[PDB]
């Protein structure tokens, strides 16, 4: 009668303590990878920022062709009107799930 | 979660205490706290009785009807003394027990 | 990432392929009962509450206690109408 | 010579770079911060890869072995720090993070 | 392309639903016109809900409509209608519709025409926001317990009002 | 993508051997409770009963009797396979084995368990006879009920773990197996498991002695064998969500050097294997209810004690802020 | 020890079940070179990409 | 305008839709942020970049 | 954090007491002891105390239901417009309810859940008033008219009631789905749906020759459904 | 051009409904059954707004519409099933007697 | 005279009163423990 | 009204949204690379 209803509330007093032990070393494991990316970020964005900036004067070098002779024109003109820097638009709703 | 009092339109009373504690505000409760209080428990308590004649039920009407009484009641209490304290509502005797203690 | 959903598809072909060889091998040698409506219903109303409990379950760690008594007076609601339910007989099946 | 800084070196070289360059990591970061343009950001940008293949090269001239070994593990497990970590003592035991 | 088969597969699923002589039949295909929103949320990345639109509209709701369709045994004689004399009032509702409302967007958000140059190049990626990647389910999370729990009660009340009128439009208690 | 169907059919194929061979264990198993020998006759210790049976059921003509929904009727048992088949996608055996690593894969499982309900009910339906009808529809009936109670049970676990991603789930009880703590769920989610298969004790279209007609009743040859291996396939992978969900996947008993040497995909069948154990002892010692007492103890029952368990495991994980 | 006989079908489902497990998880290992990685994220993902470039440029 | 993201980060738009806002809590005539206004609503579309881009393209296959 | 909801007190109050009701009504009415007694008339003299109360609660707290605003303000907003609005709804749901004794008795109509239905959806109406977003507008109109729905049908025996009740589904059914989809034009072309961001985004143009037309048809559908909503012909034969 | 094909896809969707109702006019059930088509539509569109315009308040309106179409199918469902219980038809002549 | 009545409906309702019991422990333990930790904490 | 949306009452999101400016889900991305 009362063996199994003291050993089930037991169980899941001391279970339940050991479920929460086990989720702070779980993320003590997640922050150590965490950690790991954030301190090889700035390296992995300086990379892309080269690149980036390299395709970007190869293509304004091809707009700059294709626009020539078209009056009225300015090559890599910002539609912003706060000149403040966006990264081009692409034109596919969710490019970075697939 | 962040959190604000801050009102649309200004307390035109002096603001005892902006944001009173649960206790504090039940705490603050006046005696014409306690008559809206008990008055409106009172009525309730009253309606559930003669509605509840005709089903049979007086007793257990009598019962939900106090029930609907003392919630309706004590928010209605603790609406005028929070609004006291916070400045919303004249508030002379929360401003005299605050310039003492 | 919806990458890992694409073997997902590959196997549902691959399973429906399977499904027709089996199948086709051998080809070659007005009384309504208005409780299941009822039983329909209530399927319906917990099935939301699952729903709703997905997010909540995996954001509990950052909602804190806002979010676990806002859920809880959901509950509340929701367990209020199956208490009428259960006094009114919904579910009795005799 | 110099290893190819791939996700695997620089994953398992985390925490030595951490512990070695965090002043150019912390400028490259309040630089984006203030400005995501990549080419306004280009020189915090070579600060910090140089700070991180000068680290990398010191890192395999001193335990060779222990770095190759930690960095193949790490690519063999898809950088998993818990699938590593006989190696990842070793190659901390011979390269103190310091 | 991809979306194409699958705007086809619904175009077609969904004519079945308001065209089968049979109820059921319209049923049946409505869970497929389902199915195919659910491939487009996937395309989305809307993983959450594209598995909710299955949970709630195939797997409750539509099931109630089934049990509700299958028990009534609707003869077809009570139902049926020619639909050919309806042609012309079809086709001025659906063109005025077709002409203003699948080209709205038009204006606003003008397509970028694919060029025969490689733009993938120049999509810049911003690695700080890969960190920490949240799932479609935990940004929901963060927001309908919290900043926006009172429509997510309000929703409760709507549940309670539905379980209240089945009970009292439908229950006969032996 | 070239080796995914390989991986497929590594998947498919030994599954269907392995419900085969679920059917002839589950009749020794009954025989040596019955004091019998099972099928002991058709290859060495009644081993090759299962090809015995499939070859007679392909070697049998089909009937498709003559009924106003000719695609229907045969297409039900396609649809029930499909679905017993396709959730093994995201079931992880092991570290690193499974065909689709997803993160929402517990809200998947579950959309497939409440897709299972159509195959019944349109066999039901097709098949032009009243008493198949009010079977599929008792049966669908059943299996709605008693999807509430295991969705709350998912809930109770996600609570716990924080992710929907299977292989999270098992790796979040290297400290304890969820079914120690959570061993009251455990065994409703195993009883709820049963009603959900339609297993005994819960197994109306078993119940022809009782005036209560299966679903299945008009099906002959291969449409037939489809629902009955789509159910054992079902009770293989109930068996082996109760082995990932409470009993730790694929993990040993005991974080020690002797049980680590074992791999895990060992430990993930020896526990899956237990739990088709008990599916075939629980048919053996029991009788059934009825209809209205199992649909009682879905509503009356289960749903109330899993909605308290989420209560009360939430309650307690945020209290000492014990959340993962 | 008669029942032994009714350990043999468990005895192949469980080997059953090991191969599911097993077989697919080899085929990917000799496909991909490495063993599949779980939880595979958006970083992992730029990681293997912008690697591709890192190794095949070099 | 609300600033929640789909990824967990602020909005892609949420810093142009804050610039115009608050430029209209002080600007008694809204003339006056119509070109904040007008980055916001390109921030959410993209109509001008494509229409410059399609130019562009417009050009190639004409030159061609 | 308390303090923060006398904000909605009105409405905590009168939900709870349809609650209590609820369960009230339940308890009694199905009790052999009592012998089924009928409920309508208790719970409806209950429920127009519950009115009265809550009448008393909104107008004597005038200034508290503007306290914490900005923490409201994506949820909903209080002024004097929505104080006096509330007072005269609740007054007038209080004069209905009064009008009902005699039809409760006489007829013998003894569902009780028709109070229940009539609060909820005063609920609903309450929350109407202060909606100040598009998602908060809608989800209030939708509990009104699904109590609507129900309360239209509760002769549920007869051929008139459960006619109205069709037709009023159906055709309210419809108009909703119209008024939501001006609701996903307006949002997808402006990328708000906040009252005061849509002030903000739409004043000062109008048409100015580059107009929305995904602005356009958004309110225009929306105000099919508003037209639905108050009867206005063409859009008036279910009334 | 991704947004314009999911645009039109909810489009095509919601325009059918709108033709189920129109071809209908027998048949109260199917035209039940063409306002959730459009109720789906709407969804839709909230979803596709919310991933392109990169925000979330198209994802929370969407799952509480998601139970507004659940408790409106529920109510009609409710109501269909007592008037064909009334008449013993769900025939259209059979629900006219209101009218003028 | 409810102090029987409770444990009459405990004996014909045991699952009922089991659910309230552990959902009330759920209920209480944030309601009441929770502040009590969190005042521990701060002195 | 001449301006009306200059009125503080209309001017709500400006007050509020600076005060979970650094809530998780609304936070710009190299926010966290710096606290
Ligand atoms: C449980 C029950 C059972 C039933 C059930 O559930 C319930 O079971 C469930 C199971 C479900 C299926 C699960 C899975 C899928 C697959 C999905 O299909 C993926 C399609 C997506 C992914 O496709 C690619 O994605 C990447 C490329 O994007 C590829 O990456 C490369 O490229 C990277 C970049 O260089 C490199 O870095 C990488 O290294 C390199 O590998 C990647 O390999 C490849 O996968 C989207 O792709 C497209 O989208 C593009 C954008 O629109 C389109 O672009 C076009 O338009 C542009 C202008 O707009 C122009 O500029 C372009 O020129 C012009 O081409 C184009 O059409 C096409 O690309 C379609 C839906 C479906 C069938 C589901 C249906 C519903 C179910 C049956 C459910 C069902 C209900
Ligand atoms: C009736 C009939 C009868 C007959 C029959 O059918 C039925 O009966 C059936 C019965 C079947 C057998 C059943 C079982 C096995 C075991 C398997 O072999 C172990 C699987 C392999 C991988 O899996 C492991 O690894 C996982 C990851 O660690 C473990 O996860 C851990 O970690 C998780 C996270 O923390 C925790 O969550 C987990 O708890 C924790 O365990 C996982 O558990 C564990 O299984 C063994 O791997 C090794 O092989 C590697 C090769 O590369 C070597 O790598 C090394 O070399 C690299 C290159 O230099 C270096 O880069 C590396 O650093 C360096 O290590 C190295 O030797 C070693 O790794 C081989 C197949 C066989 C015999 C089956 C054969 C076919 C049958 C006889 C059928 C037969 C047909
Ligand atoms: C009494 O209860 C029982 C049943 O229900 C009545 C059974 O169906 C069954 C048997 C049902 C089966 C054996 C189905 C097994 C099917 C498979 C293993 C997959 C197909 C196997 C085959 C031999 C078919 C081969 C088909 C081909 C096209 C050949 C190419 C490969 C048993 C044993 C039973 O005890
Ligand atoms: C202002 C509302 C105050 C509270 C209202 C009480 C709600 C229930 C009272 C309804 C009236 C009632 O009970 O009617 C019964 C009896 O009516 C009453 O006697 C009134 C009951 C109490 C109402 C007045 C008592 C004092 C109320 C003061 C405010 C409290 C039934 O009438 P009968 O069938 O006996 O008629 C026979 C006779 O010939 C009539 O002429
Ligand atoms: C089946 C289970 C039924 C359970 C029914 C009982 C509980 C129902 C919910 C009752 C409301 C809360 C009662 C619990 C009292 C303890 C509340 C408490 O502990 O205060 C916390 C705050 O709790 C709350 O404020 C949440 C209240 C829940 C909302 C309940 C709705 C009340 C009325 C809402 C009005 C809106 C209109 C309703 C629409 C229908 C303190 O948190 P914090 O300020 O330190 O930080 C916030 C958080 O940790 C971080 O995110
Ligand atoms: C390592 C081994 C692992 C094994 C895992 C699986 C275990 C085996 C499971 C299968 C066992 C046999 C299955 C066949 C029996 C099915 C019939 C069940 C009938 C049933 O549910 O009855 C209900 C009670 O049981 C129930 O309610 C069941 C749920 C019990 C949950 C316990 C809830 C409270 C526990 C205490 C927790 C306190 C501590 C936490 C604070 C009450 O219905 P009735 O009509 O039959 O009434 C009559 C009572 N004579
Ligand atoms: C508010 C937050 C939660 C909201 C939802 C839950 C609300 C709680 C449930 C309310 C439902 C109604 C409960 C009715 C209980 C009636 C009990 C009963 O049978 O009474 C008969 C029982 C015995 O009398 P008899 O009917 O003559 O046998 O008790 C009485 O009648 C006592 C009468 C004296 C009470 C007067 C003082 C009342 C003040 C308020 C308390
Ligand atoms: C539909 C929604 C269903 C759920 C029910 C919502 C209302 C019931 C809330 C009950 C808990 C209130 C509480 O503990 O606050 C005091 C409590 C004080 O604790 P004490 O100092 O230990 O008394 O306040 C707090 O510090 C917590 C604030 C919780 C948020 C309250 C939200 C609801 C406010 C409406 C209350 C109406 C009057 C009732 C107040 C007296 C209750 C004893």
């Amino acid at each position: 009668a009362m063996a199994m209803f003291l050993a089930v509330s037991g169980a899941f007093a001391w279970g339940m303590y050991q479920v929460g032990q086990g989720n702070k070393i779980r993320r003590a494991l997640k922050e150590e990878k965490y950690a790991a990316r954030r301190t090889i970020l700035p390296i992995l964005q300086a990379e892309e920022d080269e690149r980036f900036v390299s395709e970007w004067k190869k293509y304004l070098e091809y707009e700059a062709d294709v626009m020539k002779d078209v009056p009225g024109w300015k090559v890599g003109e910002n539609v912003y009107n706060s000149g403040r820097w966006m990264p081009p638009a692409t034109g596919e709703l969710r490019p970075d799930v697939w | 979660m962040n959190t604000d009092i801050t009102a649309l339109e200004k307390a035109q009373y002096p603001v005892v205490d902006r944001n009173p504690a649960f206790t504090k505000v039940v705490g603050n409760f006046s005696t014409l706290d306690y008559l809206r209080f008990s008055t409106i428990t009172g009525i309730s308590v009253t309606v559930g009785y003669l509605s509840g004649i005709k089903p049979g039920i007086k007793g257990p009407s009598m019962v939900t009807g106090g029930l609907i009484g003392l919630m309706g009641g004590f928010m209605y209490a603790y609406q005028n003394s929070a609004g006291r304290l916070m400045g919303f509502f004249p508030n002379d005797g929360e401003v005299a027990s605050y310039q003492k203690r | 990432m919806m990458l890992e959903f694409a073997p997902i598809f590959i196997y549902l072909v691959i399973s429906l392929l399977v499904s027709l060889i089996l199948l086709g091998v051998p080809f070659l040698f007005s009384r309504f009962d208005i409780r299941f409506y009822l039983v329909s219903i209530l399927f319906l109303i917990f099935d939301l509450e699952v729903t709703f409990f997905f997010p909540w379950a995996v954001s509990l760690n950052k909602i804190d206690l806002f979010g676990f008594w806002s859920m809880m007076a959901f509950l509340f609601i929701l367990t209020i109408g199956f208490l009428y339910e259960w006094k009114r007989g919904a579910l009795d099946w005799e | 010579g110099n290893p190819i800084p791939t996700s695997a070196v620089l994953t398992a070289s985390a925490k030595h770079i951490g512990m070695r360059c965090m002043p150019e990591n912390v400028a490259f970061l309040k630089c984006k911060k203030n400005d995501p343009n990549p080419e306004k950001c280009l020189d915090k940008g070579r600060d910090v890869t140089r700070c991180v293949l000068g680290l990398l090269k010191d890192l395999h001239q001193k335990c060779q072995k222990e770095m190759d070994d930690y960095v193949g593990c790490m690519y063999y497990y898809t950088n998993e720090f818990d699938l590593c970590r006989k190696e990842q003592e070793a190659f901390e035991k011979v390269c103190p993070l310091k | 392309m991809i979306l194409s088969v699958l705007s086809s597969l619904a175009l077609v699923s969904g004519l079945m639903v308001v065209r089968a002589k049979n109820p059921v039949h319209s049923v049946l295909f409505f869970i497929l016109v389902f199915c195919d929103t659910s491939g487009l949320l996937l395309l989305l990345g809307l993983d959450f809900f594209a598995m909710i639109f299955l949970v709630v509209y195939i797997g409750a709701i539509a099931v109630l409509f089934l049990f509700v369709v299958m028990m009534f045994h609707i003869q077809i004689a009570e139902i049926h209608e020619e639909v050919l004399r309806y042609l012309p009032v079809s086709g001025i509702i659906g063109l005025i519709f077709w002409w203003e409302m699948f080209f709205i967007l038009d204006n606003e958000s003008i397509p970028l025409l694919p060029t025969q140059r490689n733009t993938t190049s120049l999509r810049y990626t911003v690695y700080a926001g890969k960190v920490r990647s949240w799932t479609n389910l935990e940004t929901l999370g963060n927001l309908l317990y919290t900043y926006y729990f009172v429509w997510f009660l309000v929703s409760s009340l709507i549940l309670l009002v539905a379980m209240i009128g089945a009970i009292v439009l439908t229950m006969h208690r032996t | 993508y070239i080796a995914v169907p390989a991986e497929i059919l590594g998947i498919i194929l030994p599954l269907l051997l392995g419900v085969a061979f679920l059917v002839l264990a589950e009749r020794k198993v009954m025989a040596f409770v019955q004091r019998r020998k099972g099928p002991d006759v058709v290859g060495s210790f009644g081993l090759l009963q299962p090809l015995a049976d499939g070859l007679k059921l392909i070697l049998k003509e089909p009937i498709s009797p003559s009924s106003a929904n000719f695609f229907l009727f045969r297409m039900a048992p396609v649809a029930t396979f499909m679905l017993s088949l396709v959730a093994w996608a995201v079931v992880p055996f092991d570290y690193g084995m499974v065909l689709s690593d997803l993160n929402i894969g517990l809200l998947y499982l579950f959309a497939i368990s409440s897709l299972g309900v159509y195959g019944i009910i349109i066999a039901g339906r097709s098949s032009n006879s009243k008493y198949a009808f009010l079977g599929a529809l008792r049966s669908a009936a059943q299996m709605v009920s008693y999807e509430v109670s295991i969705g709350l049970i998912l809930i109770t676990v996600l609570i716990c773990v924080g992710s929907c991603n299977l292989s999270e789930i098992v790796m979040a009880q290297k400290q304890i197996w969820f079914g120690i703590p959570l061993f009251p769920v455990l065994v409703m989610f195993f009883i709820s498991c049963l009603a959900e298969t339609n297993r005994a004790p819960f197994d109306l279209p078993e119940a022809e002695a009782e005036l209560v007609a299966g679903y299945n009743v008009e099906y002959s040859s291969m449409g037939f064998a489809l629902f009955f291996l789509g159910e054992y396939a079902n009770m293989i992978l109930m068996s082996g969500l109760c082995t990932l969900f409470f009993l730790g996947g694929w993990l040993p008993i005991l974080d020690l050097p002797i049980f680590k040497k074992i791999p895990g995909s060992i430990w993930f069948s020896i526990k899956v294997l237990f739990f088709l154990f008990l599916y075939i002892w629980v048919r053996a010692a029991f009788p059934r209810y009825r209809y209205d007492q199992l649909m009682g103890l879905g509503w009356k029952v289960f749903l109330p004690l899993s909605l308290a368990w989420v209560v009360s495991v939430s309650g307690l994980l945020v209290t000492f802020q014990w959340l993962p | 020890l008669v029942w032994l006989e009714a350990m043999l079908p468990l005895g192949i489902i469980g080997g059953m079940l090991c191969i599911m497990g097993n077989s697919q998880y080899y085929i990917h290992k000799a496909y991909h070179g490495r063993p599949k990685h779980i939880g595979h994220d958006e970083w992992d993902v730029a990681m293997e990409r912008r690697d591709k470039k890192v190794v095949e440029k070099a | 305008a609300s600033g929640w993201g789909i990824t967990g980060n602020k909005g892609r738009c949420y810093d142009f839709w804050m610039d115009f806002s608050e430029c209209m809590s002080h600007c008694r005539e809204p003339k006056d942020c119509t070109l904040l206004r007008e980055d916001y609503l390109e921030c959410l579309h993209h109509s001008k970049e494509f229409q410059r881009r399609n130019r562009i393209y417009k050009e190639e296959q004409r030159k061609l | 954090m308390f303090n923060l909801f006398l904000a909605v007190f009105p409405e905590i109050f009168i939900i709870n007491a349809t609650f209590i009701l609820l369960i009230h009504g339940v308890v009694f009415s199905t009790s052999k002891k009592y012998d089924y007694p009928p409920l309508a008339s208790n719970v409806g003299w209950l429920g127009l105390l519950s009115v009265l109360i809550t009448l008393l609660l909104l107008a004597a707290g005038a200034p508290l239901l503007t306290i914490a605003h900005l923490f409201w303000n994506n949820l909903f907003r209080r002024d004097n417009f929505t104080y006096f609005c509330q007072i005269f709804l609740l007054l007038s749901t209080a004069g209905t309810i009064s009008m009902c004794f005699d039809f409760f008795d006489q007829e013998r109509f003894d569902a009780f859940e028709f109070i229940v239905l009539i609060l909820l959806s005063t609920c609903g109406m309450l929350f109407m008033i202060s909606a100040y977003d598009l998602i908060a507008m809608y989800l209030a109109i939708e509990l009104q008219s699904l109590c609507f729905y129900v309360i239209a049908a509760s002769k549920r025996k007869s051929e008139f009631s459960t006619e109205a009740g069709l037709k009023y589904l159906i055709l309210g059914a419809f108009s909703s789905g119209i008024l939501l989809f001006g609701c996903s034009m307006i949002y997808g072309s402006t990328g708000a749906t906040h009252f005061d961001q849509l002030a903000k985004i739409l004043t000062g143009y109008e048409i100015t020759g580059a107009r929305s037309s995904g602005i356009f048809m958004g309110i225009l559908f929306i105000a099919v459904g508003f037209l639905f909503k108050i009867t206005a012909v063409p859009f008036h034969m279910w009334a | 051009m991704d947004l314009i094909k999911y645009f039109t896809f909810s489009m095509i969707i919601f325009i059918l409904g709108i033709w189920g109702i129109l071809l209908n006019r027998r048949n109260i059930l199917i035209m039940l059954m063409s306002i959730e088509l459009m109720l789906l539509a709407v969804n839709l569109n909230f979803l596709v707004f919310s991933v392109s315009l990169d925000d979330m308040m198209g994802q929370v309106f969407a799952l509480l519409v998601l139970t507004v179409a659940a408790a409106e199918s529920a109510i009609g469902l409710a109501i269909f099933v007592i008037t064909f219980r009334v008449r013993g038809t769900i025939a259209v002549e059979f629900i006219n007697s209101i009218q003028g | 005279p409810v102090m029987e009545k409770l444990r009459m409906f405990v004996a014909q309702e045991p699952v009922v009163a089991a659910s309230c019991l552990i959902g009330g422990v759920g209920l209480f333990l944030p309601a009441v423990v929770r502040p009590i930790l969190d005042s521990l904490e701060a002195s | 009204p001449y301006g009306f949306w200059t009125f503080e009452r209309h001017n709500a999101q400006l007050r509020w949204d600076p005060q979970i400016s650094q809530v998780a889900g609304r936070r710009d991305p190299y926010d966290d690379l710096l606290e």
